[PDB]
């Protein structure tokens, strides 16, 4: 069938929220006013 | 906010890069006028108008439709800015079932 | 209804002893294991399936993939038993919590 | 969807949450009118909206505060059957405490019994749910101002300040924003009068609409006493608003 | 009891507000004394179980061993650290034995001195002590030999401890061997079995969910597995995660382990050149304060 | 990707090559979005269907579209055959 | 169809309630009992399991009805419930009223006739509990039964209940005798669940036992519901540990 | 159609009023509880849509008796007619035959006894919630015990329930050990509990209460040494705080 089986992560630990978080970055140069570090404490549940 | 921000300047949302944004699904009530309310933004920008039906002359064929819907796409995108209102978009929609 | 066909063949989940066989012809087409493992490997998982047993061959292959090495090994078969038992484990797993 | 069982209370659905259950929330905004309740810092304040569409009806008797026993309001969205019945049996409650555990029964105790006995209409089969929020005011013996908001489904929750009705939202958020900037969780106004003020203000604001003195019911709790003001006394108030 | 434990204290004031002379004269009467204990004396030094007194002794020796520092003293006492195990022989002798042996590599020390005491003491465990005793100072012994850069050495132990480990199934014993089996990979350029053991740990760990420290470890390890496969956006994901992770933890020698790493999380956004991400990390906020 | 870039490998091995994949997980995950990936790097074709063209117009009309789409595939072999939804098409079981 | 009462009947003269009742019982885990001439042994298996379910300090599906008659459980565990404080009441009931305690084949036929009860009458459900009764009384000595949820019993030498129904009781009579012996027996139950379950490991925590004997002493009967250790210790004797 | 009656079995066996009843109880609130050999911590989170109703006024953390606390996942009005009629249960069968309040296992089988007559009953509906009850007793020591609107009874060392159950699951299932304190206990818990949620985590809408050993503070009178005060201690937001900052 069937060999291989990949699972996502949904809750996501720090390290993959801040990754697309990150997306933002590579896509556009954001201000020294913005942190995005912010956004990744106040998330619990939260996908891309 | 929706239509006419990005229309004059594409500018502004290119800076953020965050992309400007379309689509606006106009519901409520029958006579509540907001087919009326169609021409009333397009008026201020003075952009064209393009009233599509899609009955009568459309049905559940694909043939004749594509030309159709080919030709309306076309004529906004040279006579720019253009809004293209698609009514009766509801008759070319079907669900799983 | 039962003229028709009213011969009947079941095809049964394997044993070991059937399962040893299903991992040795499967090994000669790919490279054997060293220490020659396959039967030891066939008694420590019996599968639900000929094609359980054939998973653990592809999967235990694949890690000879990563590495990109030209043999396979004991260690190799091991941890390829244990993507068969995910499988199991998915389907039924809330009949041993809140259950009865 | 449907199927068994919008037909029964009894019986769950797949969700595991009753439909008909659900809709007696549906069944509130019936008699189209909103609520406020404020707590002060020795009242109680409730205000409810009067509509008398015609003048047929005699604005006196067109009400939806009652006096439950002396220390006791409730305020009361939807209909009016499911009202009288909850309200008779607050009374009948009320009255009943006292004869066996002796005085005056806090606000928090008539809302527990009411919310039981809600669950319990849900329970059998052979009653149905209530179709009212009642909205209970007092002033405690010992708890002070108290607005405990029991819902036709059984459930309770106590209260800063609550709104009820189909523009509650509206109120809701009026709310949060006037509680959140004095950075307290209560009106700190002494008198029941200046509470009464303020509760007009905020209502008039919510909702947006000018109300006169024959659309506003207005009973106050302070401690040891309830009463239901007329729209004479109704009318000091609004006067005491309309030029400050 | 209580001049064995006044006395311990009393030593120590000795060094750091005295001549080291007289410090060192109070620690050779003590061994005297906790020896005679030791080796019992009523049957616990105090009649029946060995109440306050004997376990007040085991305790105080990891005072005894090594405050310390490099010394000529320190390494004095490091063969000697073996021959207490024999002289006690309880169950809790076993845990104190692993503390005392880790504190003489933490504090500065020839490695080579080192090696010989654990060998000595890996076969007092393994004699007719306890298996548990002999598991856990196999994995510590490997880590030495890396740091001293014989890399076969600690294969050698590796091995012995995957196999007993192939037999038992909860171990999160076997999560720490894996986990070193990568590093010494790392170095013998064996990228494929950095991998290799590197997956191994995950799965016989159960997420993250294990020592918060530990977890540090492991995704400092990831960290440089993927700079090398040229990919840094993943590199430098989980080297922050295992920053936080140390930084936020009460450093020991911890303090050693977040430097390096706080190196590397600048090395990745310079191979890219975002000039920009290399000075958001750099501020003040623990790039020159901590 | 890797059959295709290095189908020799498979060979020297003599595994068999990998075949289905489950991806998986909640929505809003990124399922789609690390397939829409898949089918520009792959330069080979790509055949994308869903499950809410899989449907009956007609009684039989649903088992129709099937062989049609994998004797498609089959003939730009090779092709990557996606479906979208499979959520409302495997169900184990009904009482209908 | 005629699932829709338990008070209907078929065309065939079936009732699918009873039949659907009679499946519940192969939801849940093995029961067995097996009569010997020297004892009776009754063995279960859990249905429940996980490394933070307590099941080591704790019986669940073995209870002491009186001093001197057993019940081993299987079928769904609120039905059970029930059935079993009432059984324990009527049993010690008639302990009271004529100070000896009840017979066997009393108090199982006196259970059925409550399980029976719930089909015949009312508009309730039929009660899905199969037990397995094993007791001594001095009239036929040691009895086995088991009730059927259509609530009616038959005696046994033998007879398996709960999941595996069918292949226990074929195991089961393969290796037993007519003869055997009470230590035999306990081998025998062992034996039959390590093909029965579908949980390879068979240990400890998955394990109910008790035997009932009179070679319990000797003019004695002594009901022993085995402890944990006791069980862990046994399955190294027959070697499936 | 074996859906909707409770009297009606499927052909597969089991009755669907109980389980959708399960369905009801995992849409609940995420509640846990670890057993300890000193102890047995207890522990929810709280909600209620709408800032502007106050915390205290819910209670999803109860007494049961003095020695004996609850919690709940699953739906609101159920629970609390449902405690009621426990503790006044626990008077009829066991305080007027003990004159004093019931053991752990005891009181378990008198409350999953109402649930065995919600669903015995035809046009009478299970209840909506799961319950766990920890308590402590002089012959068993400390426990933990799970009652279902089944109207079985499962006793655990450590379960969680509720929504967020099967992640607080796995985390328990490694992080637990036999021998705990009280103290490590509550630990565990309000970490398991802040997988559940983030960001709007204090120890304010946070309700945790253990049943440890006897306090004299709550006992309430003070010369009769020959009776123990209770078990059962509710723990404030201030106290919680100590604990969420000390970690
Ligand atoms: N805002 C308005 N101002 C004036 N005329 C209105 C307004 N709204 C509705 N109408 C009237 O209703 C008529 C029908 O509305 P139309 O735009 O055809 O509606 P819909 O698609 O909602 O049926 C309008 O042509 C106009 O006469
Ligand atoms: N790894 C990611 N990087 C950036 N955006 C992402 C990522 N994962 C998901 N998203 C975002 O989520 C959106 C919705 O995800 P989609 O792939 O449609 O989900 P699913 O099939 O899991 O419901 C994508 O369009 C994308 O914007
Ligand atoms: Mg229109
Ligand atoms: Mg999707």
């Amino acid at each position: 069938r069937l060999d291989r089986k990949i699972e996502f992560p949904s809750l996501r630990d720090r390290r993959e929220r801040r990754l697309i978080f990150g997306t933002i970055a590579s896509k556009m140069s954001l201000a020294p006013e913005a942190d995005l570090d912010s956004l990744i404490i106040r998330n619990d549940s939260l996908s891309g | 906010e929706v239509i006419e921000l990005p229309l004059k300047n594409p500018e502004i949302f290119q800076r953020v890069g965050i992309k400007p944004p379309k689509g606006v699904l106009l519901y409520g009530p029958p006579g509540t006028g907001k087919t009326l309310l169609a021409k009333a933004v397009a008026a201020t920008i003075g952009a064209n108008f393009i009233f599509s039906p899609a009955s009568g002359i459309v049905d559940k064929y694909i043939g004749e439709s594509a030309r159709i819907i080919r030709e309306m796409f076309a004529y906004a995108k040279e006579h720019e800015p253009c809004i293209i209102f698609m009514d009766e978009v509801d008759a070319i929609g079907g669900r799983r079932f | 209804r039962p003229g028709r066909i009213d011969r009947k063949i079941e095809f049964p989940p394997p044993s070991v002893a059937a399962r040893a066989e299903i991992l040795r012809i499967h090994s000669r087409k790919m490279n054997l294991t060293r220490g020659i493992n396959l039967r030891k490997v066939a008694e420590k998982m019996n599968g639900c399936s000929g094609a359980d047993v054939k998973g653990v061959c592809t999967e235990a292959g694949m890690y000879a993939l990563r590495e990109r090495r030209i043999h396979v090994t004991q260690e190799d078969f091991e941890l390829a038993v244990g993507k068969v038992m995910n499988k199991n484990q998915e389907t039924a797993i809330s009949v041993a919590k809140l259950f009865k | 969807s449907a199927a068994g069982y919008d037909r029964h209370i009894t019986i769950f659905s797949p969700e595991g949450r009753l439909y008909q259950v659900e809709y007696a929330f549906k069944a509130t905004n019936q008699t189209n009118i909103n609520s406020l309740a404020v707590r002060g810092k020795d009242c109680t304040v409730v205000i409810s909206q009067k509509k008398v569409p015609d003048k047929l009806l005699d604005p006196t008797t067109v009400s939806y505060i009652f006096c439950i026993s002396r220390t006791i309001g409730m305020v009361v969205n939807g209909p009016i059957p499911d009202a009288r019945n909850a309200a008779l049996r607050a009374k009948a409650e009320a009255a009943e405490f006292r004869y066996k555990y002796g005085y005056d029964m806090p606000c928090d105790v008539l809302a527990k019994r009411m919310a039981n006995l809600s669950q319990i209409y849900t329970q059998r089969a052979y009653m149905r749910p209530l179709g009212v929020i009642l909205t209970f005011v007092s002033v405690d013996e010992e708890l002070g101002p108290s607005i405990y908001k029991t819902d036709p489904a059984g459930y309770y929750v106590g209260y800063k300040a609550t709104a009820t009705g189909p523009k509650q939202q509206e109120i809701t958020t009026n709310l949060e924003n006037h509680f959140k900037k004095s950075k307290i969780d209560h009106i700190n106004e002494e008198s029941w009068e200046k509470v009464v003020e303020f509760a007009i203000t905020h209502m008039i604001d919510a909702l947006g609409t000018e109300f006169s003195k024959n659309d506003l019911e207005v009973g106050v709790a302070t401690k040891d006493k309830f009463f239901t003001l007329s729209a004479e006394n109704i009318e000091e108030r609004l006067v005491a608003i309309a030029e400050q | 009891m209580s001049l064995p434990g006044s006395k311990l204290e009393e030593a120590r004031r000795l060094v750091n507000e005295k001549q080291y002379n007289e410090a060192e004269q109070v620690y050779l009467s003590l061994l005297d004394k906790d020896s005679s204990q030791s080796s019992a004396a009523a049957g616990a030094s105090v009649d029946d179980k060995r109440r306050n007194e004997q376990e007040t002794s085991i305790l105080e020796l990891g005072q005894l061993y090594v405050t310390m520092g490099a010394k000529d003293k320190l390494r004095e006492f490091i063969p000697h650290s073996t021959e207490y195990m024999m002289q006690f022989a309880k169950s809790k002798t076993v845990k104190v034995l692993k503390t005392l042996i880790e504190k003489f590599e933490q504090v500065p020390d020839s490695l080579d001195d080192q090696i010989f005491v654990c060998e000595k003491s890996i076969e007092f465990a393994k004699r007719e002590k306890r298996v548990f005793l002999k598991h856990s100072l196999s994995i510590k012994l490997a880590t030495l030999h890396y740091q001293k850069k014989q890399y076969k050495d600690s294969l050698a132990l590796i091995n012995d401890l995957l196999r007993e480990f192939k037999k038992l199934d909860d171990k999160p014993s076997l999560v720490d061997v894996h986990l070193l089996e990568s590093k010494v990979y790392h170095k013998l350029r064996n990228l494929a079995k950095s991998k290799a053991s590197l997956t191994a740990a995950r799965t016989a760990a159960n997420s993250i969910y294990c020592p918060t420290q530990t977890v540090a470890e492991l995704d400092l390890m990831s960290g440089i597995l993927h700079c090398e496969d040229k990919d840094y956006k993943t590199a430098f994901s989980y080297f922050f995660e295992s920053f936080e992770s140390y930084h936020n933890l009460t450093t020991h020698n911890s303090y050693e382990k977040a430097c390096q790493v706080l190196k590397y999380m600048l090395l990745s956004k310079i191979m890219l050149n975002l000039i920009d991400d290399v000075k958001n990390i750099l501020n003040a906020k623990y790039t020159k304060e901590t | 990707e890797l059959p295709l870039v290095q189908a020799d490998l498979y060979e020297q091995i003599g595994i068999d090559p990998p075949r289905g994949v489950l991806l998986y997980g909640p929505p809003g995950t990124g399922k789609t979005m690390l397939v829409k990936a898949v089918a520009n790097s792959t330069k080979a074709a790509f055949i994308r269907v869903n499950g809410s063209e899989f449907v009956h117009k007609y009684l039989g009309e649903g088992p129709r579209m099937v062989r049609d789409v994998f004797r498609l595939a089959r003939e730009n072999a090779p092709s990557i055959i996606f479906i979208d939804e499979v959520d409302s098409i495997a169900t184990k079981r009904f009482d209908a | 169809r005629y699932d829709s009462r338990t008070t209907i009947f078929s065309p065939e003269g079936r009732l699918y309630q009873v039949e659907y009742a009679l499946e519940s019982i192969s939801h849940a885990g093995t029961a067995i009992g097996i009569m010997a001439s020297d004892g009776i042994v009754l063995a279960a298996e859990r249905k429940v399991t996980s490394t933070l379910l307590e099941q080591d300090t704790s019986t669940e599906k073995l209870y002491k009805l009186n001093d001197k008659i057993a019940v081993a459980v299987a079928g769904l565990t609120a039905d059970a419930e029930i059935l079993i404080n009432t059984a324990r009441i009527h049993a010690q009931n008639y302990l009271k009223t004529y100070n000896e305690d009840i017979p066997v084949e009393i108090l199982v036929r006196r259970l059925s006739d409550i399980k029976q009860g719930y089909t015949q009458h009312g508009g309730l459900r039929p009660f899905g509990v199969s037990f397995i009764y094993a007791g001594y009384d001095d009239r036929y000595g040691y009895q086995l039964y088991t009730s059927n949820p259509s609530g009616n019993y038959t005696g046994w030498k033998a007879i398996s209940v709960g999941a595996n129904t069918s292949a226990a009781q074929t195991l089961l009579q393969m290796d037993y005798k007519d003869d055997m012996k009470v230590d035999d027996a306990i081998e025998l139950a062992l034996k039959t669940l390590s093909k029965t379950t579908d949980s390879s490991a068979l240990t400890y925590d998955r394990l109910e036992f008790a035997t009932i004997r009179k070679g319990a002493n000797d003019g004695e009967v002594y009901q022993k519901i085995f402890k944990p250790q006791e069980i862990k210790d046994i399955l190294v004797k027959t070697g499936i540990t | 159609r074996y859906s909707f009656s409770l009297t009606t079995f499927s052909p597969s066996g089991k009755l669907g009023q109980i389980d959708y009843a399960l369905t009801a109880v995992k849409q609940g609130v995420t509640s846990l509880g670890i057993k300890a050999t000193n102890g047995v911590v207890i522990a929810t989170e709280k909600k209620s849509s709408s800032p502007l109703a106050m915390s205290e006024t819910l209670s999803k953390v109860s007494l049961l008796t003095p020695d004996i606390g609850a919690v709940y996942s699953g739906m609101g009005p159920d629970y609390r007619v449902l405690v009621d009629k426990s503790r006044k249960v626990a008077h009829t069968s066991y305080k007027r035959i003990y004159g004093e309040y019931p053991p752990t296992k005891l009181l378990v089988s008198e409350v999953a006894k109402i649930m065995q007559e919600a669903t015995q009953s035809g046009g009478v509906r299970p209840f909506g919630v799961s319950l766990l009850i920890a308590g402590h007793d002089e012959f068993n020591g400390f426990s933990l015990y799970q009652v279902d609107p089944s109207g079985s009874y499962f006793p655990w060392k450590a379960t969680a329930i509720g929504k967020g159950s099967v992640a607080a699951k796995t985390f328990l299932e490694k992080r637990w050990n036999d021998e705990l304190e009280l103290e490590d206990a509550i630990h565990i818990a309000l970490l398991t509990l802040k997988e559940s949620v983030e960001g709007e985590f204090n120890g304010d809408t946070i309700e945790l209460a253990i049943i440890g050993d006897e306090n004299p503070d709550l006992l309430g009178y003070t010369g009769i040494p020959t009776d123990k005060g209770p078990r059962f201690r509710k723990l404030t937001s201030q106290e919680i705080n100590d604990r969420l900052e000390a970690l």
